[PDB]
């Protein structure tokens, strides 16, 4: 209800908590590559050097 | 689009966002700013304004006692807005 | 046989589609409830008719 | 306040929601003899035949006085000005004392 002299003022307060989720960091993984495609093969990673 | 691409429409269409930036508009035109900080409470657009000078240092007085000519700037910034604008949306077009 | 490319670049686009979804979300619904102006205009001079 | 969560972090934040609130006739501004008077910190309400100054967050009604008012102008420029008394605690005690 809105006019030109007419104003609403609260008359008491609650006080209300929340969350706020928020990630900083992932999981610290680390592949090397040479052992990932050839595997414990030198026949293999003479092919990918 | 006959080659395995299909476009997904969006979630809430125009009309939608449309509603709601008309709900935003009204809320602070009427309530002000306390909409957006619990239950709106309603209060005259001078007065709002005059909270509103208040906060970047100029006391009320200043907007009451020339009143007219904010409104009549207000006004001319606005009308003006249109005429500004429709001779870019670069940022909006370079996405597209 | 050549992988399961197929499934990673449909999950890719899946997430793009919904990640825009939930972004518009955001931007736009801000409040809860659904303020009107009310039917007479008067707000000491100013026009926001426009 | 905040709380660790395994990746992540989680805040508690304390807020201050206002409630039960109820309407007031409001005013710009005061006068006396073509002087008007602006709220120093607060805004202008009414109960039905006399007003009060109380803060814009909470509902703390005072009687309207010098001091929590400022002079700004004449009363004439601003629409809107509402006609009141305001308490000057200077006048009737030096008229009693002498
Ligand atoms: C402001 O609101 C609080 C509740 O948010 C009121 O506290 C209640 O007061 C009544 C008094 O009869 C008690 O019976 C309740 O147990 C109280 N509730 C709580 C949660 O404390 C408070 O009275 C209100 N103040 C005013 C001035 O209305
Ligand atoms: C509004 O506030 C006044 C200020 O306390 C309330 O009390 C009135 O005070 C004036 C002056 O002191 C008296 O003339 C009135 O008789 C008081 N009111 C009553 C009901 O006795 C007043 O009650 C509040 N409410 C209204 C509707 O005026
Ligand atoms: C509020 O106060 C003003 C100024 O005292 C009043 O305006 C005067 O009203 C009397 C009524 O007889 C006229 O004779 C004067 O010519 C008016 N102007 C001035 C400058 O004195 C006004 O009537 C009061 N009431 C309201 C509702 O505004
Ligand atoms: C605006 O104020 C004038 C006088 O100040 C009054 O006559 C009019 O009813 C007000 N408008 C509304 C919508 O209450
Ligand atoms: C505010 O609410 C009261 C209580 O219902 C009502 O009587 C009044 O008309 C409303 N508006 C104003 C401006 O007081």
């Amino acid at each position: 209800a809105y006019s030109n002299n007419s104003i609403a003022i609260p008359t008491n307060f609650t006080i209300s908590v929340t969350t706020e989720i928020l990630p900083v960091s992932m999981t610290k993984t680390s592949v090397d590559c040479t052992m990932y495609i050839c595997g414990d093969s030198t026949e293999c990673s003479n092919l990918l050097l | 689009k006959f080659n395995g691409l299909t476009v997904l429409p969006p979630l809430l269409t125009d009309e939608m966002i449309a509603q709601y930036t008309s709900a935003l508009l009204a809320g602070t035109i009427t309530s002000g700013w306390t909409f957006g900080a619990g239950p709106a409470l309603q209060i005259p657009f001078p007065m709002q304004m005059a909270y509103r000078f208040n906060g970047i240092g100029v006391t009320q007085n200043v907007l009451y006692e020339n009143q007219k000519l904010i409104a009549n700037q207000f006004n001319s910034a606005i009308g003006k807005i249109q005429d500004s604008l429709s001779s870019a949306l670069g940022k909006l077009q370079d996405v597209v | 046989q050549y992988g399961s490319f197929c499934t990673q670049l449909n999950r890719a686009l899946t997430g793009i589609a919904v990640e825009q979804d939930k972004n518009t979300q955001e931007v736009f619904a801000q409040v809860k409830q659904i303020y009107k102006t009310p039917p007479i205009k008067d707000f000491g001079g100013f026009n926001f008719s426009q | 306040f905040p709380q660790s969560a395994p990746h992540g972090v989680v805040f508690l934040h304390v807020t201050y929601v206002p409630a039960q609130e109820k309407n007031f006739t409001t005013a710009p501004a005061i006068c006396h003899d073509g002087k008007a008077h602006f709220p120093r910190e607060g805004v202008f309400v009414s109960n039905g035949t006399h007003w009060f100054v109380t803060q814009r967050n909470f509902y703390e009604p005072q009687i309207i006085t010098t001091d929590n008012t400022f002079v700004s102008g004449n009363c004439d420029v601003v629409i809107g000005i509402v006609n009141n008394t305001v308490y000057d605690p200077l006048q009737p005690e030096l008229d009693s004392f002498k």
